[PDB]
Protein backbone atom coordinates (compact mmCIF):
# COMPACT_ATOMS: atom_id res chain seq x y z
CA UNK A 1 0.00 0.00 0.00
CA UNK A 2 2.39 2.82 1.16
CA UNK A 3 4.90 0.96 -1.70
CA UNK A 4 4.05 3.24 -4.46
CA UNK A 5 4.97 6.42 -2.41
CA UNK A 6 8.27 4.99 -1.21
CA UNK A 7 9.17 3.64 -4.83
CA UNK A 8 8.93 6.83 -6.23
CA UNK A 9 10.57 8.90 -3.60
CA UNK A 10 13.82 6.39 -2.83
CA UNK A 11 14.35 5.80 -7.04
CA UNK A 12 14.42 9.19 -7.77
CA UNK A 13 17.09 10.21 -5.38
CA UNK A 14 18.65 7.05 -6.22
CA UNK A 15 18.68 8.10 -10.14
CA UNK A 16 20.10 11.57 -8.65
CA UNK A 17 22.54 10.33 -6.80
CA UNK A 18 23.27 8.30 -9.76
CA UNK A 19 23.60 11.11 -11.73
CA UNK A 20 25.63 13.21 -9.73
CA UNK A 21 28.43 10.61 -8.65
CA UNK A 22 28.32 10.40 -13.00
CA UNK A 23 29.75 14.08 -12.63
CA UNK A 24 31.77 13.36 -9.70
CA UNK A 25 33.52 10.04 -11.77
CA UNK A 26 33.83 12.35 -14.24
CA UNK A 27 35.58 14.95 -12.20
CA UNK A 28 38.34 12.46 -11.30
CA UNK A 29 37.51 9.26 -12.94
CA UNK A 30 40.66 6.94 -11.15
CA UNK A 31 38.73 7.27 -7.69
CA UNK A 32 36.74 4.74 -6.22
CA UNK A 33 33.22 4.08 -6.39
CA UNK A 34 32.95 2.93 -3.07
CA UNK A 35 35.38 6.16 -1.41
CA UNK A 36 33.03 7.80 -3.14
CA UNK A 37 29.33 6.29 -2.04
CA UNK A 38 30.75 7.39 1.38
CA UNK A 39 32.00 10.68 0.45
CA UNK A 40 28.38 11.89 -1.26
CA UNK A 41 27.36 11.08 2.45
CA UNK A 42 30.12 13.14 3.97
CA UNK A 43 29.42 15.99 1.51
CA UNK A 44 25.43 15.59 2.46
CA UNK A 45 26.15 15.85 6.03
CA UNK A 46 29.09 18.23 6.07
CA UNK A 47 26.86 20.37 4.19
CA UNK A 48 23.47 20.00 5.16
CA UNK A 49 24.44 18.42 9.00
CA UNK A 50 24.02 15.17 10.74
CA UNK A 51 20.11 16.25 11.42
CA UNK A 52 19.45 15.17 7.78
CA UNK A 53 21.87 12.08 8.11
CA UNK A 54 19.23 9.66 9.34
CA UNK A 55 17.31 11.68 7.04
CA UNK A 56 19.08 10.02 3.91
CA UNK A 57 17.42 7.34 4.32
CA UNK A 58 14.03 9.74 4.25
CA UNK A 59 13.50 9.29 0.28
CA UNK A 60 11.51 12.84 0.34
CA UNK A 61 14.13 15.30 1.94
CA UNK A 62 17.33 13.34 0.65
CA UNK A 63 15.32 13.45 -2.71
CA UNK A 64 14.16 17.20 -1.85
CA UNK A 65 18.17 18.33 -1.22
CA UNK A 66 19.68 16.08 -4.47
CA UNK A 67 17.16 18.08 -6.71
CA UNK A 68 18.26 21.39 -4.89
CA UNK A 69 22.06 21.13 -6.17
CA UNK B 1 45.82 20.45 16.04
CA UNK B 2 46.37 16.78 15.02
CA UNK B 3 49.15 16.97 17.83
CA UNK B 4 46.67 17.70 20.57
CA UNK B 5 43.30 16.42 19.16
CA UNK B 6 44.93 12.71 18.60
CA UNK B 7 46.42 13.16 21.91
CA UNK B 8 43.49 13.18 22.89
CA UNK B 9 41.98 10.44 20.91
CA UNK B 10 44.87 8.15 21.29
CA UNK B 11 42.54 5.65 22.82
CA UNK B 12 38.91 4.23 21.54
CA UNK B 13 40.76 2.92 18.61
CA UNK B 14 40.45 0.74 16.08
CA UNK B 15 44.11 -0.07 15.23
CA UNK B 16 43.79 0.08 11.53
CA UNK B 17 42.84 3.83 12.25
CA UNK B 18 45.27 4.14 15.35
CA UNK B 19 48.46 2.90 13.51
CA UNK B 20 46.99 5.13 10.41
CA UNK B 21 46.23 8.54 12.28
CA UNK B 22 49.30 7.50 14.16
CA UNK B 23 52.26 7.30 11.09
CA UNK B 24 50.21 9.91 9.05
CA UNK B 25 50.80 12.58 11.87
CA UNK B 26 54.01 11.56 12.01
CA UNK B 27 54.55 12.32 8.55
CA UNK B 28 52.79 15.79 8.38
CA UNK B 29 55.61 15.89 11.25
CA UNK B 30 58.04 14.49 9.06
CA UNK B 31 57.14 17.03 6.57
CA UNK B 32 56.84 20.21 8.82
CA UNK B 33 59.97 22.52 8.34
CA UNK B 34 60.34 21.55 4.44
CA UNK B 35 59.59 25.05 2.33
CA UNK B 36 57.10 22.84 0.76
CA UNK B 37 54.92 21.12 3.33
CA UNK B 38 51.33 20.91 3.06
CA UNK B 39 48.89 19.00 4.97
CA UNK B 40 47.10 15.92 3.48
CA UNK B 41 43.64 16.46 3.54
CA UNK B 42 42.35 15.29 0.32
CA UNK B 43 44.87 11.83 1.19
CA UNK B 44 43.33 11.22 4.27
CA UNK B 45 39.53 12.25 3.84
CA UNK B 46 39.73 9.64 0.99
CA UNK B 47 41.81 6.76 3.19
CA UNK B 48 38.83 7.30 5.93
CA UNK B 49 36.28 6.84 3.13
CA UNK B 50 38.20 3.59 1.82
CA UNK B 51 37.40 2.17 5.14
CA UNK B 52 34.24 3.67 5.08
CA UNK B 53 33.63 1.77 1.84
CA UNK B 54 34.47 -1.26 3.76
CA UNK B 55 32.21 -0.63 7.67
CA UNK B 56 29.25 1.43 5.53
CA UNK B 57 26.91 -1.18 4.74
CA UNK B 58 25.24 -1.58 8.66
CA UNK B 59 25.36 2.07 9.90
CA UNK B 60 26.90 0.18 13.46
CA UNK B 61 30.04 2.59 12.71
CA UNK B 62 30.08 4.80 15.78
CA UNK B 63 33.61 4.04 16.79
CA UNK B 64 34.42 4.64 12.96
CA UNK B 65 32.34 7.53 12.71
CA UNK B 66 34.43 8.87 15.61
CA UNK B 67 37.67 8.43 13.91
CA UNK B 68 35.58 9.41 10.39
CA UNK B 69 34.40 12.45 12.88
Amino acid sequence: KTSRTFFYWRLRRLLLEDLVKKKIHNANPELTDGQIQAMLRRWFVEVEGTVKAYVWDNNKDLAEWLEKQ
Amino acid sequence: ELQDIMTSVSGRIPPNVEKSIKKEMAQYASNITSVLCQFPSQQIANILDSHAATLNRKSEREVFFMNTQ
